[PDB]
RNA sequence: UGUAGGAGACCGAUAGCAAACAAGUACCGUGAGGGAAAGAUGAAAUAGUACUCAGGAAUGAGCAAUUAAAUAGUACCUGAAA
RNA sequence: AUACUGACGUGCAAAUCGUUCAUUUCAAUCACGUUUAGGGGCGAAAGACUAAUCGAAAAGCCUAUUAGCUGGUUAUUUUCGA
RNA sequence: ACAUCUCCCUAGUGCAGAUCUUGGUGGAAGUAGCAACUAUUCAAAUGAGAACUUUGAAGACUGAAGUGGAGAAGGGUUUCUU
RNA sequence: ACGACUUUUUUGCCUCAGGGUGCUGUAAACAUGAAAGUAAACUUUACGAUCUGUUGAGGCUUAUCCCUAGUGGUAAAGUGU
């Protein structure tokens, strides 16, 4: 089991669907990323990060998150993505 | 009774059925027709649509409004990495048309070649054509004999080398070359001296050459009537819709007639395009491709910020006159004009004299990177 | 199931229903309650506690 | 006609009184009024489905079990056609 | 309820929806109570309206009204036959 | 429970059709379609099972001509707890 | 439209980031700066649309833009013959 911290660049996976289903989409393509990358079916999303991303309002989500995934197991296995506060983006990789 | 007043019918019927084409890659339908006295050489060279720029061009032609002065033209450029040739093939006429006697293949075909005879080459165990790329040279011989002795047209299995492109795929592309000339012999003495090495584009063509261009249409699925084939809108008022044909036939006879146009399928369409005068080969070690002799810069012919959804040409380039069928990335087939062409423009040389490389990505103010940073100084 | 305690509170407290908080914990403490008296008890805990009115200010008029 | 008897070369549950059944009922109509559908296990349920197993539950299965008979299981006679 | 002869037109409705529009201190609007009943009532009059029913309401009866007209009008073989 | 052709009495007696009547049933078909009323998300609980049960956190709308309070006609136990 | 087609599956590809290219038009922040004037001290202190400086800045730029053997990734192993 492992933890990684990642930027998912919300802005372009969004970029197609109107204002309407537009924050939505932004917490369904977390959820979806973070299983398809972490390798679960089952992915817990902190109330934290969904607090952030919907905090300026439906039309525009923040264009960029730092996500937090960690492997934990007690099917078995999930995984729960966690938010980390910035003050920018720039020059932030992948990392573990 | 008759319609109250005459217009020619919405669309060509010439290329009904407006189905998808079978193929990505374009196919030759017919080839220049083999005249004895020249001697063995290509028809066709295949490449990639990289995008178009616009070139300035010095008019010569006397008694034109335009006469003298230069003109701005639109052009496409088409990337052309060097061809490898891989198989000859022999066919034979008969009353129920060509029929294939045999082919000869060369003694290695490269991975990107191989790749093309599967579908899923990851997977695979890569098995094909071992055993018989092994069979000696007596047998090779044997089949060319045979080929020799009997076959009235010879041509030439030539492929692309995707590696050498900016392209996803690495499944190259195989097209087949007819070659016109000579005695069998000499066309088989030439192909056979060609075999495995690379065929690049200078060998098959000449500056001022009249080309034809065979290529795929952009696609855009299922269109409606109007977009499809041109048709005039209804009225407003009109209660179910208006972006629709107003009749499709009358009552007798008691079927809908074909050539009234329906809802369907647009692009994706075959489509030879004729006379295209090239006008520059270019060269791939040359520094100084996209130069002239107005210019005297030193510039490639990769446009500032690079092509949209091609980027940077590398290899060797046409820069053809006008434009030609299909989308970005997209392959482009090349044919030899099918009767030598003798207008008064086909005699005509083009001494170019400007090639914009600005971008084509948002309205370019500068020819290069060097002359941006230079104009604008020190920055953050 | 906490509808009841819910509709009592409003009444107990003299707020809308809107205005209520009930702990998100110790669900079945309060599950148990079923009377206004009960309702009163837990108020006096801490176990119920009144909202504050969505703050609005006439400064800028 | 009301009520009581007795009858039949009468009808046999889409018939015969509208009505063999909790029928002038249910139901519909502001109202005057209009106004149905729906009978049958078996000899005996004082034989009406015990018990085990799989099921959250319905149910199912059984080496288990009432019956002469349960492919007679409460939609219970027979069980045509589409 | 004017226009869109717009939406819907196997409707969201046996007259609905959107936009546009006419109307607002008076020949104004609404509620409830009350009055007038079928060749009758009522009508700032369209043969309008009188409970989705109006150039004669709704209900039942006279009544299984009546129809030189339409449709239907049921096993076989055999004989003569318009 | 059923015949009767031995003879013969008797009749509500023989159906494909009547836009027949009544009851059942298909192809059409897993289709038309489930479109008004700005729009939801995350976590927790309950449970066999939760997009639309409950709770918290957000984000939103109604916006005092209100899906807020009261009340009238009509409805009639629709109320409440379990 | 769905199919279908085009691809790729470790000299790849996805992923961010840096660079490129543009697009917008000069961020926040601070100044005992400027600014129509204004008011109140026994020259100094208050308010102040706006403007200037640090500032061709800041922000955004592939989701169907370009480059990068730069970062971290790259599961399932089913089914038919």
């Amino acid at each position: 089991p492992v933890t990684k911290f990642i930027t998912i660049n919300l802005s372009k996976l969004t970029h197609k669907v109107c204002y309407k289903r537009k924050a939505p989409r932004a917490i369904k393509e977390i959820r979806s990323i973070a299983g398809k990358l972490m390798h679960t079916k089952d992915v817990r999303l902190d109330v934290k990060l969904n607090k952030f991303i919907w905090s300026k309002g439906v039309r525009n989500p923040p264009k960029r998150v730092r996500v937090k995934l960690e492997r934990k197991r007690n099917e078995k296995m999930y995984t729960i993505v966690e938010h980390v506060m910035v003050d920018s983006y720039k020059g932030l990789v992948n990392e573990c | 009774s008759h319609r109250k007043f005459e217009r020619p019918r919405h669309g060509s019927l010439g290329f009904l059925p407006r189905k998808r084409c079978k193929r990505l890659r374009g196919k030759i339908r017919s080839f220049p027709k083999d005249d004895k006295e020249k001697p063995p050489h290509f028809t066709a060279f295949m490449g990639y649509k990289a995008g178009m720029t616009h070139i300035v061009r010095e008019v010569d032609k006397p008694g034109s409004k335009l006469h003298k002065k230069e003109i701005v033209e639109a052009c496409t450029i088409i990337e052309c990495a060097p061809m490898v040739v891989v198989g000859i093939v022999g066919y034979r006429e008969t009353p129920k048309g060509l029929r294939i006697l045999s082919t000869v293949w060369a003694n290695h075909v490269s991975d990107e070649f191989r790749r093309r005879y599967y579908k899923n080459w990851y997977k695979s165990e890569k098995k094909a054509f071992t055993k018989s790329l092994n069979v000696p040279e007596a047998t090779k011989n044997c089949l060319l004999k045979r080929i020799e002795k009997y076959c009235t047209v010879l041509r030439a299995i030539c492929h692309t080398q995707p590696s050498k492109t900016p392209l996803r795929m690495k499944k190259a592309h195989i097209m087949e070359v007819q070659i016109n000339g000579g005695s069998m012999k000499e066309k088989l003495e030439f192909v056979k001296e060609m075999l495995e090495k690379n065929l690049p584009v200078s060998t098959v063509f000449n500056p001022n050459e009249m080309i034809d261009v065979i290529s795929v249409t952009k696609g855009h699925g299922t269109k409606g009537v109007v977009s499809r084939y041109g048709v005039k809108r209804l009225p407003r008022k009109t209660h179910r819709g208006l972006r629709k044909v107003a009749c499709i036939g009358a009552w007798h006879p008691a079927r809908v007639q074909f050539q009234i146009p329906r809802h369907g399928q647009k692009g994706y369409f075959h489509r030879t395009e004729r006379n295209k005068k090239i006008y520059r080969i270019g060269l791939k070690t040359d520094k100084n491709s996209a130069s002239t002799d107005a210019d005297i810069t030193e510039k490639k012919i990769t446009p500032m910020g690079g092509f949209p959804h091609y980027g940077v040409v590398n290899e060797d380039f046409l820069l053809l006159k006008g434009c030609v069928a299909g989308t970005k990335k997209r392959p482009i087939t090349l044919r030899k004009n099918i009767v030598p062409q003798v207008s008064r423009d086909a005699l005509a040389q083009v001494s170019l004299k400007f090639i914009d490389t600005s971008s084509k990505i948002g309205h370019g103010r500068f020819q290069t990177s060097e002359e941006k940073v230079k104009y604008y100084g020190p920055l953050k | 199931s906490l509808t009841l305690q819910k509709r009592l509170a409003a009444s107990v407290l003299k707020c809308g229903k809107n205005k209520i908080w009930m702990d998100p914990n110790e669900i079945s403490e309060i599950s148990l309650a079923n009377s206004r008296f009960s309702i009163r008890k837990l108020y006096k805990e801490g176990l119920i506690l009144k909202k504050p009115q969505k703050v609005h200010s006439r400064a800028r008029v």
